[PDB]
DNA sequence: AAAAAAAAAAAAAAAAAAAAAAAAAAAAAAAAAAA
DNA sequence: TTTTTTTTTTTTTTTTTTTTTTTTTTTTTTTTTTT
């Protein structure tokens, strides 16, 4: 995915349409004097890949990010970037019949962004895949060193380091889902056992009470047999045109004070049983039954589905560490030998930390001469740029980003370093797009494009030079 | 009943079940007093906390006042009704009243 | 020609992550006293 | 003259709360297709 066009419209310095075309696939160097818009175009590049924390983008608000803060007239701020695609390779998943793909991130005041993919809208989860599948995630970047951060990649934690190997080998978009898949699966647990606790204390004893008015219905349906047998004879032995002769003739000589006591006796039971049950409570049980039937089923396969997404991402989780390992030891070799080409007479490697694992997090060591140094504290800016310079570019030969941005990685290197790093992308480090924001001359001296980017009339404006 | 749902089902349900008892010779005579319950009903539910409510009142009043053989005497209080929910806090309420007061004013 | 269905937008409430601020513990450095 | 003890200061790590953005649910509005 070389980036060709980059449309910003309503962005912080940026008030008007600019559109920077021209871009080279192998190095791009944005120039300027101070207060240009040179990191606002990376913050550009940043706020259409994605941002959560706006402290990397250097806002406090999402309104913050509009011209002005959205104040003078310029009430959105929307930013465009084309993509090309004639190389199919690392072209994402189901984009392949598309010769250019265009995204673009839309904030107006008040409310929230809103993305749309080739001019139809989409939300945030499908630009986040789209661009977690050509690993330019910006949440955790392997390719992204904001300004001043150059001199900071070495001050990480062993689980960011271990995070960038993580990137590299394809397993962060599996471990931050599956993080969300426990979490997500553990509040779905204590939801369904909740849901399990009230079908044990508030179903099944009504539903055994409504069993027992079920066999006092059987009993009841008795009773209404011999009310429609017995008070059907009786009623015919008081009406004595010819039916009622026929079914006199078979019960011929009935006494009529005992029939009419016993109509009584069963008038009583039938007044108490008709408060008692409810005469349609056979087809109230066959439905409460199925509803629980079908009710337990559903438990019984939402724990296995349970248990099979508990097993399988175990099972995952082995492979994941076996590339992992394979990811590593790949990455430190080309790590020292990158960083011994760069800095002579050194060397580097990536170690699991001391007594834990490799899976646990990773420690950069770094030996000038003979001698490994303990602690990287205490070596300076300029070796520390190129330690991690020479991580990221073991990164590149692992598994090539399209596109590595990169925001004055050169500003504690001396003149002859800063023209080895610009050789070096420009002969070596082939295979991906960069853009790298410097001053120093002999960076983007040795570029195949130069944008300078200017301030006049209160905006800034992007000159190819 | 607390669900929001009901309450707005029950509000159309009187707002449909005096718009359709508009044609002449068997409503005013035959049931006077359950129809004007349900019309000061509908007045009385102009007050309901959820918006949709007042929502649906306001737009059964306005589906009320379109046929007219009698209950003439009750647009006056619908206007004044309207006239005091044009300044609500939720927009649809608002809105809808702005649609009633149009409708007792083309008629 | 009208009605029904689907998609998008709006409003209110809740949740998650990051940033900033606050507190506690550990280590280092300096000064003083005693054998 | 050296070691030990005490006090003070600084840095790092961990924890908590709030804010912003995002997500979820329901309802409303708009557009297209079919009877
Ligand atoms: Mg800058």
């Amino acid at each position: 995915m070389k980036v060709e066009e980059l449309i910003i419209d309503g962005f912080k310095s940026y008030a008007t349409r600019t559109v920077i075309t021209d871009w080279d696939p192998q190095f791009n160097a944005i120039t300027g004097l101070n207060g240009s818009g040179k990191s606002n175009i990376l913050d550009a590049i940043c706020f259409v890949l994605g941002i959560a924390s706006m402290s990397t983008v250097r806002a406090s608000s999402l309104q913050d990010l509009i011209y002005k803060r959205g104040q003078a007239g310029v009430t959105k701020a929307s930013v465009t970037i084309v993509f090309d695609n004639t190389d199919k390779s690392n072209s994402p998943i189901g984009f392949t019949n598309s010769p250019q793909i265009s995204v673009t991130r839309q904030v107006v005041l008040g409310g929230t962004s809103k993305y749309l993919i080739n001019g139809h809208r989409a939300p945030q989860q499908s630009v986040l895949q789209l661009f977690q599948s050509v690993q330019l995630n910006i949440n955790n970047p392997n390719f992204l060193i904001m300004q001043g951060k150059i001199t900071k990649v070495l001050n990480m934690k062993p689980s960011e380091i271990l995070s960038l190997i993580e990137e590299a080998a394809g397993t962060k978009m599996f471990e931050d889902r599956r993080e969300k898949a426990e979490r997500t699966m553990s509040k779905k647990e204590t939801k369904l056992q909740e849901n399990r606790t009230l079908l044990t204390e508030e179903i099944e004893p009504k539903l055994e009470k409504l069993r027992n008015e079920k066999r006092m219905f059987l009993e009841f349906q008795s009773t209404q047999t011999d009310l429609e047998k017995t008070e059907r004879i009786v009623v015919s032995y008081e009406y004595y045109f010819d039916l009622v002769r026929n079914i006199v003739k078979q019960n011929e000589g009935i006494d009529l004070d005992t029939y009419r006591e016993r109509s009584k006796q069963l008038n009583e039971k039938f007044q108490e049983l008709r408060k008692k049950v409810n005469p349609n409570i056979m087809n109230m049980i066959e439905n409460v039954e199925k509803k629980e039937a079908a009710l337990k089923t559903m438990i019984k396969t939402i724990e296995k589905d349970k248990m099979k997404i508990q097993e399988t991402i175990s099972k995952l989780n082995e492979y994941k560490r076996e590339t992992l390992v394979k990811t590593w030891e790949k990455v430190t070799l080309d790590f020292g030998n990158i960083f011994a080409d760069l800095l002579p007479n050194s060397f580097a490697k990536l170690v699991p930390c001391e007594g834990k694992d490799v899976t646990q997090g990773l420690e950069v060591k770094v030996k000038l001469g003979n001698i490994w140094k303990e602690s990287l504290i205490e070596l300076s800016g300029g070796q520390r740029s190129l330690i991690a310079l020479s991580l990221i570019m073991a990164l590149l030969q692992f598994r090539p980003a399209p596109m590595y941005i990169l925001d004055q990685v050169d500003a504690a290197l001396d003149l002859s370093h800063t023209q080895n790093i610009g050789h070096l992308i420009k002969t070596r480090f082939k295979g991906s797009q960069f853009i790298v924001v410097s001053l120093k001359e002999g960076m983007f001296a040795n570029a195949n494009r130069v944008f300078r980017t200017r301030f006049q009339d209160g905006t800034s404006v992007v000159s190819i030079m | 009943n607390s669900s929001i749902t009901l309450r707005c089902s029950v509000v159309e349900a009187c707002g449909n079940i005096v718009a359709e008892l508009a044609q002449d010779p068997q409503t005013m005579e035959h049931y006077k007093q359950q129809i004007a319950v349900l019309i000061e009903l509908l007045e009385e539910r102009f007050q309901d906390s959820n918006p949709y409510v007042r929502t649906k009142a306001i737009q059964g009043c306005s589906k009320i006042c379109d046929l007219s053989s009698k209950f003439n005497k009750s647009k006056a209080k619908f206007t004044s009704l309207a006239v005091r929910s044009l300044q609500d806090r939720s927009s649809l309420v608002r809105r809808n009243s702005v649609k009633l007061l149009s409708k007792l004013l083309l008629k």
